[PDB]
């Protein structure tokens, strides 16, 4: 078998996810009224709406050797030279030292050229251009993403654009939110599209919308807004949970949420709002089958569900219960008193609450010291390798790198392992004494589309530049992953290809049948004649914490 | 879900009168909130569309307005063709639901 | 300017599958929906469903169980299909575009079911 090979973009920051910070853990429980059951926490329905938009923006430069900036187009050379043809034109508007000036493409003379597709682009963001005083043309389509206030929406190149997206004159849609000027803004009625990959021209009509920010122009469908859905979505549901009542504030927690909630003491009135249809049968539907999963053979009901408002807007869904044997102390003790309604009777018994109070509270408290250790554990490995921790978390191959203290992420397209070469040789001709620390590929987006260049990185990821180079070393032997099994390479050559099952596995944490034996080093004689370094596989973090310390040397050195 | 309330069930006028018609929606709905009216055949026509804004080439004599949590129709002079079905419809939430329905007859 | 027609049986006998296709024009069913309606004799309009650009599709929860709506983008046409009719299912179906909210609707087929 061979996995896909994926070729993962440097994301621009429409995504920004943050990411959990390790909390106080009491040193002895105070939590008061403790009580374990089943709950269901609700997340804000913040209905992302995702549509396609086309960019549009020009480039001018002067030719000798500077003032290099970019600009929109207008909208009649949009819907008639680009629209009708095809085609931009050759002269381009500009503001240069706050006055008014013009360029043309070689200052040939008022012409037009037709558009032509990117040279490698991506399948699904098609891009044209001009060109591979200087002047080009480029449009591109872009993915966008819109949130529930529908204010603004957010472009795949991370630039925000501040207006709704169902702004429009059609329906009377006048009333949505906008922030430019009336004269930055058109609507095309009975409007067709045409593919410039083939110039087919559309079938039917769909009323296009035009926009003019100060860096480009924006085009998209108008869609009418689809009716809106429940306010408020499961986002997970708990198996067990613990309420506490401190600081007259309730306080939840769990062993998989790995945060806690805190309320107010009062039930939120979920009966005020028609919405119970929603969350009250999908939480009630929840709170049954969790508790006849594991609870309907050792713990009761205690009463009726309860809803809260947490912190964060969070909506929890809860469920008390209590074991048998606690049951049986409750039961006990009211028969006493006499001389079933668990309700009204639980934190009653004062030396019934106190053992359970101090029993669950080492709970608590156990969960909240190991999800510490988790949490900074797996902070360290987030900057360390944000790609291996962002796909795991989402479940599928995704690529993210650090924006300061956020973690900016997108979406990687894959590619067949047959659309893809690997280069015989990862020497660089140009220079010697410098060669790629990884081998070079080629490959092609989808099957019979143009060849395109790059590097193979890591875990059968494809990087579109080829920068990664290292001084030269003797005794060079490396393995790399390539597909479903390795491609391997000595003294900077191709040598040979090997399965997956053809080296030694340790899955299993500790493995001591390993038949290692004591390796002799083996180093060429020209390391001591010519003084050329000797390989030593990838730098180990003290080596690379041992490297710079050389380099503080060397420029002292200098 | 969103519950339309359409009040009158049916209206008795006579030829080149003024009448008006309201519904009420259970929840708030905003400005998303269109009338229709059938023809006696089973034709469907839209007559108002986003609370207020006349549709394309209907007659003048029809508008609407809202009056906060009460939506209405009204008709500045009745003709013979106007006396037919008329439904308030609204489309905020999902799914959109139409009103109880409203008959025009002869006084 | 936008239209739609209705083709369907008519006529179909009861617990058996009903099929109608609705042809529209005047705009793009893969960035617009349609909407479908029906009106018994004598009762008030009701929603059936609704299936937009993409490939999601709503559908009432009186018959979600029951109701189906597919489409083709080439053909312009929209096909709807309702599974276990009963003897009240007879009514008018009427398909609805998205072009705006509800501003166009079909002429609407009368629908009855009985054996
Ligand atoms: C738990 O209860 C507290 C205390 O009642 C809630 O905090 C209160 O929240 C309200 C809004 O819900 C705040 O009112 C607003 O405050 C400012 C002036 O302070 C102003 O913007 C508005 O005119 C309005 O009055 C109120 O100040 C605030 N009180 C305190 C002491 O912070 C809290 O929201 C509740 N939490 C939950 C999760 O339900
Ligand atoms: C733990 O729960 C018990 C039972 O609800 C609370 O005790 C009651 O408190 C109310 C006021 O909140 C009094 O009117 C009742 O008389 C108390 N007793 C009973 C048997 O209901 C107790 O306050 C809670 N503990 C904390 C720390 O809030
Ligand atoms: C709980 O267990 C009892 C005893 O076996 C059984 O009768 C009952 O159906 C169970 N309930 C659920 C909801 O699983
Ligand atoms: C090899 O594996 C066997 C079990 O298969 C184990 O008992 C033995 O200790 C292992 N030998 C070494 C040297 O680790």
């Amino acid at each position: 078998t061979d996995a896909n090979f994926y070729v993962c973009p440097p994301p621009t920051g429409a995504t920004v996810v943050q990411f959990e910070q390790p909390r106080r853990c009491p040193t002895r429980p105070e939590g008061q009224n403790y009580t374990e059951g089943i709950a269901v926490v609700f997340k804000e329905n913040i209905a992302p709406y995702k549509f396609k938009a086309t960019m549009y923006y020009k480039d001018v430069t002067v030719s000798q050797v500077i003032f290099e900036d970019r600009a929109p187009v207008p909208f009649e050379e949009v819907i008639d030279k680009i629209n009708a043809k095809g085609v931009c034109r050759s002269t381009a508007k500009y503001v240069r030292n706050n006055l008014e000036t013009t360029a043309f493409h070689r200052d040939d003379h008022e012409t037009d050229m037709e558009l032509k597709p990117a040279n490698a682009a991506t399948r699904t963001s098609r891009g044209w251009h001009t060109t591979d005083t200087t002047v080009n043309c480029i449009v591109e389509e872009v993915d966008a993403r819109s949130v529930y206030p529908y204010d603004e929406f957010v472009l795949a190149t991370g630039d925000f654009v501040y207006m709704s997206p169902f702004y429009g004159y059609r329906e009377g849609s006048h009333t949505e939110h906008t922030s430019y000027a009336a004269d930055r803004f058109k609507q095309v009625d009975g409007f067709y599209a045409r593919d410039l990959t083939t110039k087919a021209r559309a079938t039917a009509p769909t009323t296009r919308n035009l926009l003019t920010t100060p860096k480009f122009t924006v085009a998209w469908d108008w869609v009418p807004k689809r009716p809106s859905v429940c306010t408020m979505t499961k986002w997970q549901e708990v198996d067990e949970m613990l309420r506490s009542e401190y600081g007259g504030s309730f306080r939840f927690s769990s062993d998989a949420i790995s945060t806690t909630f805190t309320t107010n003491l009062t039930e939120y009135p979920l009966s005020r709002v028609d919405l119970g249809d929603c969350i009250g049968k999908d939480a009630r539907d929840a709170m049954d089958r969790i508790f006849a999963r594991r609870y309907n053979a050792t713990h009761i009901k205690v009463g009726q569900p309860q809803y809260y408002l947490a912190n964060g807007g969070f909506l929890i869904a809860y469920q008390p219960l209590l074991s048998n044997t606690l049951a049986e102390l409750y039961v006990r003790e009211h028969l006493r008193e006499q001389s079933i309604e668990f309700a009204r009777l639980q934190f009653t018994y004062n030396h019934i609450q106190r053992p359970v109070n101090d029993m669950l509270g080492r709970v608590a408290i156990a969960w909240c010291e190991e999800q510490n250790h988790e949490l900074t554990l797996w902070n360290e490995a987030r900057k360390l390798n944000p790609n291996a921790i962002a796909s795991v978390t989402v479940g599928r191959r995704v690529s993210a790198r650090m924006l300061g203290d956020v973690m900016a992420v997108s979406t990687c397209v894959p590619v067949a392992a047959d659309n893809v070469i690997v280069q015989n040789s990862m020497r660089i001709s140009s220079r010697p004494g410098a060669c790629y620390s990884r081998p070079l590929v080629s490959f092609r987006y989808e099957d019979q589309g143009p060849l395109v260049e790059g590097q193979l990185g890591e875990n059968n990821e494809l990087r579109l530049t080829r920068d990664a180079i290292e001084p030269c070393t003797v005794g060079h032997r490396r393995y790399f992953t390539f597909g479903g099994g390795y491609v391997y390479f000595e003294e900077y050559a191709y040598s040979h290809q090997l399965s997956r099952a053809d080296i030694t596995t340790v899955s299993t944490f500790i493995d001591l049948n390993i038949t290692m034996l004591e390796d002799h080093e083996f180093v060429p004689l020209e390391v001591y004649t010519r003084h050329e370094i000797k390989d030593s596989g990838l730098l180990d973090y003290t080596e690379v914490q041992r490297r710079n310390q050389l380099h503080d040397l060397r420029f002292a050195d200098i | 879900d969103i519950q339309m309330t359409q009040s009158p069930s049916s209206l008795s006028a006579s030829l080149g009168e003024r009448v008006s018609l309201t519904c009420r929606a259970s929840q708030d709905i905003g400005s998303s909130l269109n009338w229709l009216q059938q023809k006696p055949d089973g034709t469907i026509k839209r007559l108002i569309y986003a609370t207020s804004s006349l549709d394309s080439g209907v007659p003048k004599r029809f508008s609407g307005s809202r009056s906060g949590s009460d939506y209405s129709l009204t008709i500045s002079s009745l003709e013979s063709e106007d006396f037919v079905d008329y439904y308030c419809l609204q489309y905020a939430s999902s799914p959109p639901t139409f009103g109880g329905g409203t008959k025009l007859e002869i006084k | 300017q936008v239209q739609l027609k209705e083709s369907g049986p008519g006529l179909v006998a009861p617990s058996q599958s009903l099929s109608i296709t609705c042809t529209v024009s005047g705009f793009s069913l893969t960035t617009y929906g349609v909407t479908w309606v029906r009106q018994p004799p004598g009762k008030g309009l009701e929603w059936l469903g609704v299936i937009w650009g993409d490939g999601s599709t709503n559908y009432h929860s009186d018959l979600i169980s029951r109701l189906s709506i597919t489409k083709d983008n080439s053909k312009s046409q929209v096909f709807l299909k309702l599974s276990s009719l009963q003897a009240d299912d007879t009514a008018t179906y009427y398909c609805v575009s998205y072009y705006g909210y509800f501003d166009h609707w079909g002429q609407g087929t009368t629908l009855t079911v009985s054996s």
